[PDB]
RNA sequence: UUGACCUCAAAUCAGGUAGGAGUACCCGCUGAACUUAAGCAUAUCAAUAAGCGGAGGAAAAGAAACCAACCGGGAUUGCCUUAGUAACGGCGAGUGAAGCGGCAAAAGCUCAAAUUUGAAAUCUGGUACCUUCGGUGCCCGAGUUGUAAUUUGGAGAGGG
RNA sequence: GUUCUUUGUAAAGUGCCUUCGAAGAGUCGAGUUGUUUGGGAAUGCAGCUCUAAGUGGGUGGUAAAUUCCAUCUAAAGCUAA
RNA sequence: GAUGGGGAAGCUCCGUUUCAAAGGCCUGAUUUUAUGCAGGCCACCAUCGAAAGGGAAUCCGGUUAAGAUUCCGGAACCUGG
């Protein structure tokens, strides 16, 4: 069973935090419990729980990060992309295609033409 | 080591040799891949007829001087002979020498009739609008032979 | 500081050593007073500001906007020449009237023939104390040398 | 020895957990191919060297 | 001009104005939670015989511990997760590599009472 | 146009002018370190003639290496082989000492990439260059289009893999009836002509 | 006294970048000996193995300071051939390319050296806004010891 | 293919006459030494010494002097298959 | 055994206070106040290297299946504030 993605994150932070401190403590309620039984299988459930919980509230406030640096140069490096090393050392596609005045002088005057070859 | 009645060879085989065995396994998987590459370059290029417009000219030794074959490019003299510029010769397809000279009157000849027989063969597609579709040929020097004279 | 000691021993070798007179053809340079009134002679023939520029410019836009004449709205300009290629230009084609060269250029070999050019093509010339002056005199750092090229009457 | 360092026991408290025979119901999976701990180690037969 | 009297034959590097960092952007822009709170120093309580021994002969709980965490952590969240006060922390690696406490209460409490409402005895 | 003043000047070196020049700089030169930055070119007309343009992220450093043969690194001379490999003292690099000086300049200055160098000065102990170098992150090189190309990955240490002009120079990269063992690379010319080609339908 | 310039520094200054791995193939440096010569020292193995530096999906080379000697060809690369040839070699053992010819693929180019001189026309950065692989305005700065436009020898420039 | 912006009083090409036509230096080259090459009175590379010219320079596989001829344009740079 | 430097094609080698612009210390002053500006002092000049060298300070009684100068009871001491 265990909490729901979708149901957390219409809740607030506080509401957030609050889960978050009861599921810690039916764990610890639990983990206590696993000493004098023999087996517990409920325990995956709440730490699952709580792995959820974790992720909501980074989430959220990550999204809340982005939309505070929305619009900008200069974003933390965690928030932008990641590719690879070599994609980010790369020239961008406007550098890529910056081209001498002389050259698109040229390529204005003589583009290379269609043709076709019967008649 | 030498022995009966033999021819003396000569087999260079002294070195590691073993390690630079080249053996053309893919020859038929190339060439399927060569026609492939072929075809997509048509595709690609779909009206144009996929190579430039060669020169005739004259081989250069003494063993092969007579005969004729194709140059690399057309002489700056032969397109402004035929009436065109260099740059727009390029463009329409047209392969051009810079650096070949002529000094043989019956070669600028032949390769100024080839130019006009080619102006007038091609079709050229207006840069904007329509483009009349004309069902491109493979092989410019298929449609204009080199001949012996 | 080494860099302290370099360039205090660098100045005390260039006079322990007996220079060839290419190099001690400056060194006698403009006397003050004389530096002082050519500088303010200098001083009236500056070239335009950035902001005075762009104002000249937009006057220019609108009188053209109006009366289409081809850019010549406004005066013709009468300005100190700047940049090394430009006077060496200027006194091979003669139309410097007079020449200002720097004392301290830190390649001398920048300006070592341009007292020589400056005497074959018939040119005055003048060895003056101040890249630096000559910057603040064309609205630059350093400029190296200068010319006046045509003056007012 | 008595006086020893924190990397030592750290791999002294690994191995004496991987001290241990093979779990009963491990045998019965399907298609279990082990049959016994075969990285089994006593401290009379081999050592650490660590 | 004059130049500047100079009492010593030796030069120093003369003091320089250092500015303080002002990034254009954070460095991780989400600051982490407690890596080592309450609920992770407290794992679970060491139910053994001779553990149990302890808890109404000495006044002494039993719990096992964060390696990470230290007497002051393990101090403030026993008074944090169980509201009582505490004595003194004596702590140990145990041969398995996981943590031991033995935290000997106050006077004023009873471990015997503590376990219990814990949820072991 | 002073800069042709400049070379024609630059080719009278043992004129007086220029000796005297050259005898004062080579100690400036000396009282530096090996490596260290030039604020400008000392000839800016052979730097601009290299490629140097004076903007921003264009670096010139200046460095000194040690002249003469290399020793070959053997203790006491011992060689441990056939008499003709006995040879320690008059054996030569076969990279040149501008070659060696704009390679400890790129990994002094690993972010730049090494264009050129120029010879500057030179006394008994040591040779004197200039090294020209562009940096590949600075946006007026990631513009400019007649420069961009030096931001491409495939030119990281072209003074390592000899892609200079003194490297192509030690190469032997020319064209030419003179160069037929180093053309398109030595080692690459070697292969092709000791490689052994068996085809399907065995000729 | 004050304000510049040049040169050299310092900052947990604003923003970036390098290192290490992998390494079949690639670009260089460095560099043997076993072996063969029926011994062995030049030679050979081999401009190889080991060692070191540096890249990419390919790399390198590449648009002639070329090949030729002909009725001349026309960037580079690769294949077939030239050819086990010309040549080198205790002329011993052994080594040993290149031009032409046919084919695969084909593609060309740009800086420096010129006065814009009737107007540094050029560019990084910061800030504000926006449609954000960037654009516009403003402000410092770089730069005349030369950043833009114009030309690259096949040409081309200034006038008419 | 369909649509919006008119780029641009801008840019490019072509004919004839005239005046010109800037073209890379401790480099080219030479001696010597070492290495390398099929390269042989010396194929390339590198060290040291000497060190250019501008109808010039390089190459033209036997060294040198003299007279020609042919063919390119170095000492700066990019580029797919 | 780094750094500043100097060798080495380079992996790296030398050197440890050297041809270095090599730093921190207390009082405070100010009480937009933060810690700059008032000051003044000092020139070693990284760091690693001993469970037998140097070194702040704990003893007795009891207690466990297995721990104790470490736990319990009593009685002390040192360092920092
Ligand atoms: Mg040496």
């Amino acid at each position: 069973a265990g909490v729901k993605a979708y149901e957390l994150r219409t809740k607030s932070k506080e509401q957030l935090a609050s889960q978050l401190v009861d599921l810690k403590k039916e764990l610890a309620e639990l983990k206590v419990q696993k000493l004098s039984r023999p087996s517990l299988p409920k325990i995956k459930t709440v730490r699952k729980s709580i792995a959820c919980v974790l992720t909501v509230i980074n989430e959220q406030q990550r999204e809340a990060v982005r939309q505070l640096y929305k619009g900008k140069k200069y974003q933390p490096k965690d928030l932008r992309a990641k590719k690879t090393r070599a994609l980010r050392r790369a020239l961008t596609k406007f550098e890529a295609s910056q081209v001498t005045e002389k050259q698109r002088k040229k390529q204005i005057a003589f583009p290379q033409r269609k043709y076709a070859i019967k008649a | 080591a030498i022995s009966k009645n033999l021819p003396i060879l000569k087999n260079h085989f002294r070195k590691h040799w073993q390690e630079r065995v080249k053996v053309h396994f893919d020859q038929a998987g190339k060439k399927v891949s060569r026609r492939n590459a072929r075809a997509t370059r048509a595709a690609k290029i779909a009206p144009r007829p996929l190579d430039l417009l060669r020169p005739v000219v004259r081989a250069p030794t003494v063993k092969y001087n007579r005969k004729v074959r194709a140059g690399r490019g057309f002489t700056l003299a032969e397109v402004k002979a035929a009436g065109l510029t260099a740059a727009y010769a390029r463009t329409i397809g047209i392969a051009v020498d810079h650096r070949r000279q002529n000094r043989n009157q019956e070669i600028f000849d032949a390769n100024v009739q080839r130019l006009k027989e080619y102006q007038s063969k091609i079709i050229v597609f207006p840069r904007n609008g329509k483009a009349p579709e004309a069902e491109q040929v493979l092989s410019a020097a298929a449609t204009f032979p080199i001949a012996q004279p | 500081p080494e860099y302290v000691r370099v360039q205090r021993q660098k100045k005390i070798l260039s006079i322990r050593l007996k220079v060839p007179p290419t190099i001690a053809q400056f060194q006698y340079t403009l006397d003050r007073n004389t530096a002082a009134e050519t500088f303010k002679l200098f001083n009236k023939y500056r070239p335009e500001t950035a902001a005075e520029k762009k104002e000249r410019l937009t006057k220019e836009a609108a009188a053209v906007a109006e009366g289409k004449s081809k850019q010549d709205a406004s005066p013709k300009p009468y300005a100190v020449k700047y940049g090394l290629n430009h006077v060496v230009a200027l006194i091979e084609n003669k139309k410097a009237k007079l020449v200002l060269i720097a004392n301290d250029v830190d390649p001398i070999e920048l300006v070592v023939f341009l007292p020589a050019l400056c005497k074959k093509m018939g040119v005055p010339y003048a060895i003056v104390k101040g890249k630096a002056r000559l910057g603040t005199l064309v609205n630059q750092k350093t400029s190296a040398v200068a010319a006046l090229t045509e003056v007012r009457a | 020895a008595a006086q020893k360092s924190f990397r030592i026991k750290q791999k002294m408290a690994k191995a004496k957990k991987q001290n241990r025979p093979l779990p009963q119901w491990i045998r019965l999976r399907t298609n279990n191919t082990i049959r016994y701990n075969a990285k089994r180690r006593n401290w009379r037969r081999t050592k650490m060297n660590i | 001009k004059a130049l500047k009297v100079r009492t010593s034959a030796t030069f120093r590097l003369p003091k320089t104005l250092k500015l303080a960092r002002a990034p254009k952007y954070a460095s991780k822009a989400v600051p982490h939670y407690n890596r080592l709170d309450s609920y992770k120093v407290i794992e679970q309580p060491i139910t053994s015989e001779t553990a149990m021994k302890k808890v109404e002969d000495g006044n002494i709980l039993v719990f096992q511990v964060s390696m990470k965490a230290n007497k002051y952590q393990i101090k403030k969240a026993v008074k944090e997760l169980y509201e009582v006060d505490v004595l003194k922390v004596n702590t140990l690696v145990r041969p398995n590599g996981t943590k031991k406490a033995y935290v000997r209460l106050t006077a004023d409490y009873d471990a015997l009472d503590i376990a219990n409402r814990i949820g072991y005895i | 146009g002073a800069y042709k003043y400049l070379e024609e000047l630059q080719r009278k070196k043992q004129s007086d002018v220029l000796r005297f020049l050259q005898r004062v700089r080579v100690w400036e030169y000396r009282q530096k370190n090996v490596i260290h930055r030039a604020a400008r070119p000392t000839r800016p007309d052979k730097a601009r003639r290299l490629g140097y343009k004076a903007k921003q992220g264009f670096v010139i450093y200046r460095v000194r290496v040690r002249r003469g043969n290399r020793k070959r690194p053997v203790p006491k001379g011992a060689t441990y082989g056939k008499p003709t490999n006995q040879g320690v003292n008059e054996l030569k690099y076969q990279r040149s000492l501008r070659a060696t000086a704009e390679e400890r300049v790129g990994r002094r200055a690993a972010n730049l990439r090494v264009l050129n160098s120029y010879w500057v000065n030179q006394d008994s102990t040591y040779k004197y260059f200039e090294v020209i170098l562009v940096d590949p992150q600075h946006k007026a090189i990631r513009r400019d289009a007649r420069y961009n190309w030096i931001c491409d990955p495939v030119h990281k240490h072209r003074e390592a893999r000899g892609l200079t002009a003194t490297g192509k120079k030690s190469r032997g990269i020319n064209k030419g009836h003179k160069f037929n063992n180093t053309k398109a690379g030595r080692r690459k010319t070697w292969k092709r002509q000791n490689t052994l080609s068996l085809w399907r339908y065995r000729k």
